[PDB]
């Protein structure tokens, strides 16, 4: 049974692009001179690496509920 | 107010990141020790579209450091297999280093922090239109970390070799070498 978190995952919307003034305290934004200069705000979206970082110990479950045993049938000899 | 976040609450959130593109990851398993298979090693691991679902995938997956001699991950844009002869590799290249020791080496943030570079779209500019994928070879004697390019031809490309090398932390005596995937690719030293 899928995790709450990828409930979640899956029930929710995209962001329309880079936001700047949505996040709680102590949690940095995606720098916006990254994408100053982009013309396509709607489609490319450029995360700095110090951002991406900040979900390492986020988002941890699984992408899908038998992720891991899908994955050992499909790389197993 | 109307945006919960994964930071507010990690269980019942309702707006995601985005990346600017789908990504498929893929794996390449070493040849089965049953004898019976060493040519079918490729394996399509799973599509996703969000910064949250990259997370979910990397860490419920093993890290680089964990893998078998001969295996890769390969991390490539949606609709282009990781080999050289889809018809949108066909005619490019990679910009690729060989760490020479595999012990000296923080292999797994290295490989991390260059698919989301990737994934980020820091390798390169809006339009530039070259970036088909990353991929991190487990070898015997390496490890090898590189960029696969959509062309051969050019600042855009050599801007690309220089962020690699900034991503993968390198000194400035390291090179990153760029090379076409196929002989005449190649036959028509470019190095940052």
């Amino acid at each position: 049974q899928p995790s709450a978190a990828l409930q979640s995952l899956r029930s929710a919307r995209f962001l329309p692009g880079i936001v700047q003034d949505i996040y709680p305290p102590g949690i940095k934004s995606p720098n916006p001179a990254l994408n100053e200069a982009v013309q396509k705000k709607g489609r490319i979206f450029k995360y700095d690496v110090q951002f991406l970082l900040q979900f390492q110990n986020v988002f941890t479950e699984k992408p899908s509920p038998d992720f891991d045993q899908q994955v050992k049938a499909l790389i197993g000899d | 107010g109307p945006h919960m976040t994964v930071f507010h609450d990690k269980e019942n959130f309702n707006v995601k990141h985005p990346l600017s593109c789908r990504w498929t990851l893929w794996f390449t398993k070493p040849a089965s020790g049953k004898g019976d298979n060493w040519n079918d090693l490729l394996k399509k691991v799973i599509t996703f579209e969000s910064v949250e679902e990259f997370w979910g995938i990397y860490n419920n997956i093993a890290p680089v450091s964990e893998l078998a001699v001969k295996s890769d991950y390969h991390l490539f844009k949606e609709g282009v297999r990781p080999e050289w002869e889809d018809p949108q590799n066909k005619h490019g290249g990679k910009w690729a280093y060989q760490f020479k020791d595999k012990r000296s080496v923080n292999i797994d943030e290295l490989w991390l922090h260059t698919m989301l570079a990737a994934i980020g779209e820091t390798l390169e500019d809006e339009e530039d239109g070259e970036v088909m994928g990353v991929v991190v070879n487990v070898r015997k004697g390496f490890y090898r970390i590189g960029v696969w390019t959509r062309t051969t031809e050019k600042e855009i490309l050599m801007n690309i070799g220089r962020r690699l090398k900034e991503v993968l932390k390198l000194p400035p005596n390291e090179m990153v070498e760029f090379s076409g995937h196929t002989e005449a690719a190649q036959a028509g030293r470019m190095v940052v």
